[PDB]
RNA sequence: UUGGAAUACAGAGAAGAUUAGCAUGGCCCCUGCGCAAGGAUGA
RNA sequence: AAGGUAAGUAU
RNA sequence: AGCUUUGCGCAGUGGCAGUAUCGUAGCCAAUGAGGUCUAUCCGAGGCGCGAUUUGCUAAUUGAAAACUUCCCAAUA
């Protein structure tokens, strides 16, 4: 029920992302009252217990912190930016915008695999990393 | 069963394979354009080896074994499972990277000359792996250096005064247009050049032009499934580059060469030096045959596509090897049955006690001037309820252990063992030593002589110690002047002993028999006198050949007898 | 712990109820309605 | 660092040292002006007021009709939350943090016994009835 | 029970006989015997023999 | 042709190519390993059982 | 995909807000978060269909939890069957959505089978008094007319006793022999199969001892395969129980075939595959004397149907009686006891008393024999 | 041995890898060292 | 429209 | 005085050392662990949890497998 930590102030999120060491800071931009964003928050809550050792999730509200809306072009719901090691990582998953996941993951295990791949890429030092599962298609059929 | 079974109408191997689907494969492959037609778009021409048949395709690589053993995570499991897709997509690069297929904006890699239409992450990553570390610039430098060396070597007939290269910009190797000339060649006074043409032409009229300079350009291109026409590409590229404002050529007369890497095809177009056209054709063929960077690229392709080179056939024959045994630097042979030999008791009513004798394999090495006695405990040699296969598996570990203890140079370069069935585990054991090789031994050493000989028979009992023992070579071999024929003299007596041990002792001269030295398990030989004694031993085989085989004792030829002594026949 | 303290959870729930008026407030004005 | 005040006087975008994630043009925005904006907003409101009243009334009627079929989530337990405060203070304080009708089977047992007895009686007519030992 | 952090793999500092004994006890020795190589020519089995 | 003039393997030829290209060769330890391998190959080409036989002659 | 997620989030957020209104957050702060735990516990306590009683929690809190869980269960079942209908109709669905729908359907079916078995236990067997007796009398009269020797207990000496064990070992191995890897339970089953193959006599003695002595089995797990139109059950049994049942079924089949205990008219026959069966059926139809000229002065009727109540509408007493009339009483009792065992799942366990485990190795024989019973009843003794 | 030359850089892993052997440790048989201690014999 | 930005490194 | 019984630690050899083993800051304990054979009963921990030292050196791949000066015009 959206009990994850939330950035009341915009600058607080900035220093929270800055205060990172050997961990990935998943800043989930959006609004809790949105239904798709509610599903994304529920998925993040489910993941949080399993991967709290290196993956920290820290939500934020666009209305509360609108200064970062124009910084990374935050104009969609469910947006996720893996701002890790003080470096905005390039997560490529077969999408045009390979630096933003703006829709709730269908399954928790997929998100866990994605976040651990992001951690591996960040620790290796590369600023870009690909996804084992391409999302160019939704596998609707 | 938790999985669906489509073949529930009838059970396999119970109602039989009702549907015969054998001609379907042939019909499909031939209707697709034949084997060659299918392979024409599969980078097969990118490998110089004509592995049309006999090539091995590694379905599972070492990375698969590492992933299976390491108990990989979910993302690691997905990465390991996404390997064969990359494999065949690289294997299908020509027909999948065409121009009509995947229309859109063309794009080349970071520092190479491969144009790809539509972003294909698998092909992109495979290409940047294959062309890692400026491989395009490396192959361009290799080909230009080979051309320069070839031209310099034959500079006499070509009247070459200077053969140099310009200060080519590093990025000008993979550039679309050859703005900078590759090789410049200035002659002495004059140089007659004919009209531009292709290398397939024969006619020439050198009076077309007379220039004192000449240029040679190498075009590194990656042919697709539809743009693999080297000759047409060579013509078009020569016409475009020669007739262009951007391109700067110090000489207006010259020839441009082109190499299709994917097609591995060499071509050229333009003018020629008088009499150099066959020379340039032969030089291009020879360089493309064994170019260093090209060979490295081919090996990289073979590894990346998991297409292992067709395995060579080991010289299982040993008739030539027996004569050239002294020529081999290091060689050894071991009898598998000797290690697994078990003495059997005899009783009218009691059960026969087929207890193991010893772990020694009666190994020998005539080229090394000694023998190996891998003496092991009888119980260690053969355990309780131990099958022959189990003993062979344990013997293979001990066989590799003997090679492991010995130095690599001292280890047998060729392990010629007549036991073909046991050769494969030995060959599998030989995989621990890639430098050493294992070759089949058509000639079979009569290891039964050691069992027949009481001194070695006592040594078999003395081999019950688990520690390895030292088996000195026969004194007859040392007594013989020729080390190459030393084995033959020993084998001739040994072969007769295997056929008839008691007759061999009588046939062997007592003077040669009672010449045992402390430095040798077997006694010495009185040079030519031993051959006379060995003639009776040879006659013993001849008597066996005369009585058993239809050919008489005299009919048994010495050449065949020597092969029979060495066991050349199967 | 990873999760926020009780006061932060209560504040977040109050904000969600105040913003999303579909299941909170006196009347259901709109999903993003400031006042229900 | 949740729960900490933000030191003013510093721009969060510039102080962190980030790079503008220009995903795509024409996707982001990238006093006389205030007066003009107010005038244009007033003009837009005037244009929109052509149908506002009827649309709002119809939407309100539709929402009221929808509420009767299914109310809000908290409506299904409004009585429960009204009676929720009746719990004593010491009740939720000690909340554990860690995480008549006779035997109806008697009729089934009687029916099974009757069926077994009938089958055993019928077994007499089975001349070829066999057992094991 | 949080999942372990997938740190980058570190090889053995020094291959020991006891470590080799574990490698002898557990490994891919039997899998290496079964060759996964496939001939370029067609096999005698059907297309979907499986 | 290398310094000794022997016909190099294509792998060695490409190694020389890359060393010239980058302007620098292998490290000190790699050079020591290479010269040790070359010395071992030279010793093997020039060719211990005589000593063993002489020792075994004595009881 | 947010509608179901939206409603779940609305439910949980509304319940949390109501709790925080009732629970004085101005005094107690931490325990409220722990309250959510019970929520989830309650939810899974509903999903596992296991009793949930927390005396520490206040009674009004328990009532609120009950209301929340009843609303959540109603919504969850509704969306589960709605998504199942969407999938079976032909609508395109995702892999994760399909897996979630399959899990929900499995949970719902497990619950439903639970109250079905409870209702069968309370209301008793549905076999009418003297009606099952009449069916048994008809069956035994037909068998006496056939006049065949009933199958006895497994003798000490058999013609090909070890051959049956070899066939059973091959059948069990074929499940995962070609698989690249096997699970820990699968590895244990493979080891047991190898041990049985190594010592056929010891395995046969153990199987006979289990037949004549053992009457209580372990928990056979139940999974469901989604054919996208329905859920088909798969049952994992104990490897020792599995191999014993396989040998039992093979022995029963061999003894029945050796004595013609099953009439030829039963459609599944090893002699002819299904297409050959259909063509032989058509040829036999055409072979009748008045097959086609009957339209001159009569009619022809072809009726094809299926007994919808075969799995979960049987009384084990009738099965016991019929099997004892058809085979040795000890083997029949063991088979029926195996048919009455405990079924386990991810978190739900129940007892099967009216239904029959289709995953039993001998279930094929009992299903064929009972279908023979209905065939003899419907067709008539003379026919 | 003088003197200096020394967008760009590099580029799909280089944020130095992969595989393997011996000893020791631990375990345990035998033996030895240190050492608690009783038992009987002999002059 | 697109689903086709390699990252890294200091200027 | 010799000799012997036995165990710990250490020294040496041998042996096993992924149904091989310890660690536990957990937990039941000689006041009795824990039994389904023996329940006036056997007598040892039960069964969780945490996992399978250090040092030598080779070999392989790669352009480079990391130990504190290049190059240029001519010459001493």
């Amino acid at each position: 029920s959206y009990m994850l930590p939330h950035l009341h102030n915009g600058w607080q999120v900035d220093q929270a992302i800055l205060s990172e060491e050997d961990r990935v800071v998943v800043i989930r931009f959006g609004h809790d009252w949105d239904p798709t964003c509610m599903k994304m928050d529920e998925v993040l809550y489910s993941i949080a217990e399993k991967v709290k050792n290196f993956a920290v999730i820290y939500l934020v509200d666009i209305t509360e912190v609108p200064d970062f809306n124009k910084m990374y072009e935050l104009y969609d719901p469910c947006t996720v930016m893996f701002f890790f090691r003080n470096k905005h990582i390039m997560i490529d998953l077969g999408t045009g915008n390979n630096n933003k996941i703006n829709w709730a993951m269908e399954d928790k295990q997929e998100m866990v695999d994605i976040i651990e791949t992001v951690y591996r890429g960040a620790r290796k030092g590369r600023g870009l990393v690909v996804s084992p599962k391409d999302y160019s298609t939704k596998y609707r059929y | 069963v938790l999985k669906q079974n489509p073949f529930w109408w009838t059970h396999q191997r119970h109602d039989g394979k009702l549907w015969n689907l054998n001609n379907y494969r042939t019909d499909m492959i031939q209707a697709l354009g034949g084997v060659e037609g299918i392979l024409e778009h599969t980078l097969f021409k990118g490998t110089y080896f004509p592995t049309w048949e006999g090539l091995f395709w590694e379905k599972a690589s070492g990375f698969e074994e590492s992933m299976k053993w390491k108990k990989l995570t979910n993302a690691q499991r997905s990465g390991l499972n996404q390997i064969p897709n990359r494999r065949f997509t690289l294997w299908w690069s020509p027909t999948i990277n065409r121009a009509n297929v995947y229309v859109g904006f063309q794009v080349q890699l970071d520092l190479t000359g491969i144009f790809m239409h539509g972003k294909i992450p698998t092909l992109k990553i495979s290409l940047i792996q294959i062309f890692r570390a400026h491989l395009w610039q490396k192959i361009h430098e290799s080909i230009v250096m080979d051309l320069c060396q070839v031209f310099d070597q034959e500079l006499d007939a070509l009247e070459i005064e200077t053969v140099q290269k310009e200060t080519i910009h590093p990025r000008k190797s993979y550039k679309m247009n050859s703005s900078c000339a590759d090789i410049l060649l200035f002659a002495s006074y004059k140089w007659n050049v004919s009209r531009p043409s292709l290398l397939a032409d024969s006619k020439d009229v050198m009076d077309s032009t007379t220039t004192q300079k000449y240029w040679i350009d190498i075009q590194l291109r990656w042919g697709d499934y539809d743009s693999h026409d080297i000759e047409r590409y060579a013509r078009a590229k020569f016409l475009d580059y020669t007739t262009d404002n951007m391109s700067i050529y110090p000489s207006p007369t010259g020839v441009l060469i082109a190499i299709d890497l994917a097609y591995n095809l060499h071509s050229a177009y333009g003018n020629w030096f008088p009499g150099s056209k066959p020379l340039i054709q032969q030089a291009m063929a020879k360089i493309m045959k064994a170019n260093p960077a090209l060979y490295v690229l081919r090996e990289r392709i073979r590894k990346g596509l998991q297409l292992y080179s067709s395995e060579p056939t080991e010289p299982y024959l040993s008739s030539q090897n027996y004569g050239e045994l002294f020529s081999n630097q290091i060689i050894w042979f071991v009898d598998d049955t000797n290690v697994y030999r078990v003495t059997i008791h005899k009783t009218f009513e009691g059960n026969l006690t087929t207890k193991p004798i010893n772990g020694a394999i009666f190994i020998f090495n005539p080229r090394t001037g000694q023998l190996f006695l891998k003496i092991i405990h009888t119980s260690v040699w053969a355990g309780q309820k131990r099958l022959g296969q189990l003993a062979k598996w344990k013997t293979a570990e001990e066989v590799a252990a003997l090679i492991r203890s010995l130095p690599v140079e001292e280890q047998p370069k060729q392990i010629i063992v007549t036991r073909k069935g046991m050769l494969d585990p030995l060959e599998v054991h030989l995989l621990d030593f890639p430098n050493i090789v294992i070759k089949g031994s058509e000639l079979q050493l009569p290891f039964q002589a050691c069992l027949k000989v009481e001194k070695f028979g006592d040594l078999i009992l003395k081999a019950t110690e688990p520690q390895m023992v030292l088996f000195n070579l026969y004194d007859d071999w040392l007594k013989t002047i020729s080390s190459y024929t030393a084995f033959s003299r020993l084998i001739l007596i040994l072969r007769a002993l295997h056929v008839n041990n008691d007759r061999a002792k009588v046939i062997l001269k007592p003077d040669k028999t009672t010449i045992t030295e402390p430095h040798h398990i077997w006694p010495t030989l009185t040079d030519e006198e031993w051959i006379k004694v060995e003639v009776q031993l040879k006659d013993l085989i001849l008597a066996d050949y005369g009585k058993k085989n239809n050919v008489n004792v005299a009919s048994l030829t010495q050449s065949e007898i020597r092969d029979i002594i060495l066991g050349m026949e199967i | 712990e990873v999760y926020a303290p009780g006061l932060d959870i209560e504040s977040s729930l109050k904000q969600l109820a105040e913003r999303r008026t579909d299941i909170f407030g006196v009347e259901e004005t709109a999903i993003g309605k400031k006042i229900g | 660092f949740l729960g900490m005040p933000a030191p003013l006087g510093y721009v969060p975008g510039l102080g962190r040292g980030a790079t503008g994630f220009t995903t795509r043009s024409d996707i982001g925005p990238a006093k006389d002006d205030e007066e003009a904006d107010a005038i244009y907003a007033a003009l837009d409101k005037r244009m929109d007021e052509r149908r506002k009243e009827r649309r709002e009334q119809r939407e309100k009627e539709e929402i009221e009709k929808y509420r009767m079929e299914r109310p809000k989530i908290q409506q299904q337990f409004s009585d429960l939350k009204r009676k929720l405060a009746e719990v004593t203070e010491e009740e939720w304080l000690s909340i554990p943090e860690v995480g008549g009708e006779l035997d109806m089977r008697k009729i089934g047992q009687a029916r099974n016994t009757l069926m077994d007895m009938r089958l055993s009686q019928v077994s007499d007519s089975v001349s070829g009835q066999t057992v094991v030992d | 029970k949080p999942l372990p952090a997938p740190l980058d793999g570190q090889r053995k500092k020094r291959g020991g006989r006891r470590y080799r004994k574990m490698k002898e006890r557990l490994g891919l020795t039997e899998i290496r015997k079964q060759a996964n190589r496939m001939s370029f020519g067609e096999i005698e089995e059907d297309a979907y023999q499986e | 042709v290398d310094e000794t003039g022997r016909k190099l393997t294509p792998k060695e030829a490409f190694r020389q190519l890359s060393h010239r290209f980058h302007g620098k060769g292998s490290g000190k330890m790699k050079t020591e390993r290479r010269m040790k391998k070359l010395d071992e190959e030279a010793l093997l080409k020039k060719m211990l059982g005589t000593v063993a036989l002489l020792q075994e002659k004595q009881k | 995909q947010r509608v179901e997620s939206h409603f779940d989030l609305e439910l949980r957020a509304a319940v949390m807000h109501d709790i925080l209104d009732m629970m004085p957050e101005g005094i107690k702060q931490n325990k409220a978060r722990t309250i959510l735990q019970h929520l989830s516990e309650a939810w899974r306590c509903w999903k596992a269909n296991i009793p949930w009683k927390v005396p520490g929690l206040p009674t009004p809190i328990e009532n609120m939890i009950l209301r929340y869980v009843k609303a959540k269960a109603d919504w969850w079942t509704n969306t589960a069957h709605y998504n199942r209908e969407r999938i079976r109709r032909g609508a395109t669905v995702d892999k994760t959505v399909c897996k979630k729908n399959l899990g929900r359907l499995t949970r719902l079916y497990l619950k439903a089978e639970q109250e079905r078995q409870h209702n069968y236990l309370k209301d008793g067997p549905y076999i009418t008094a003297e009606e099952a007796v009449a069916v048994y009398t008809t069956t035994v009269h037909w068998l006496e007319s056939r006049r065949f020797s009933p199958i006895p207990f497994p003798p000490l000496s058999y013609k090909h006793d070890t051959k049956l064990l070899i066939l059973a070992l091959e059948r069990l191995k074929e499940a995962y022999s070609v698989k690249s890897r096997l699970n820990q339970s699968q590895r244990e089953e493979l080891g047991l199969i190898e041990q049985a193959y190594d010592n056929p006599h010891e395995a046969l003695s153990r199987i006979k001892r289990h037949l004549l002595t053992q009457r209580a089995f372990k928990e056979v797990g139940i999974e469901f395969m989604d054919l996208y139109s329905h859920l088909v059950p798969v049952y994992d049994v104990e490897p020792l129980e599995k191999i014993t049942d396989a040998y039992l079924d093979q022995y029963l089949w061999y003894e029945a075939d050796k004595r013609r205990l099953f009439p030829p008219w039963i459609k599944p026959a090893d002699t002819e595959p299904p297409p050959l069966l259909v063509y032989k059926w058509c040829q036999g139809i055409n072979n009748l004397q008045d097959v086609w000229e009957t339209s001159e002065g009569e009619c022809n009727v072809m009726l094809e149907s299926r007994f919808e109540k075969m799995y979960e509408k049987i009384d084990l007493t009738l099965l016991n009686r019929l099997l004892r009339l058809i085979v040795d009483h000890n083997i029949a009792d063991y088979m029926t006891a195996k048919n009455n065992v405990v079924i386990n799942y991810k978190d739900m366990n129940h007892t099967n008393s009216y239904g029959i485990i289709r995953g039993l190795q001998f279930a094929s024989f009992i299903v064929q024999y009972y279908g023979l019973v209905m065939d003899l009843l419907v067709l008539g003794l003379h026919r």
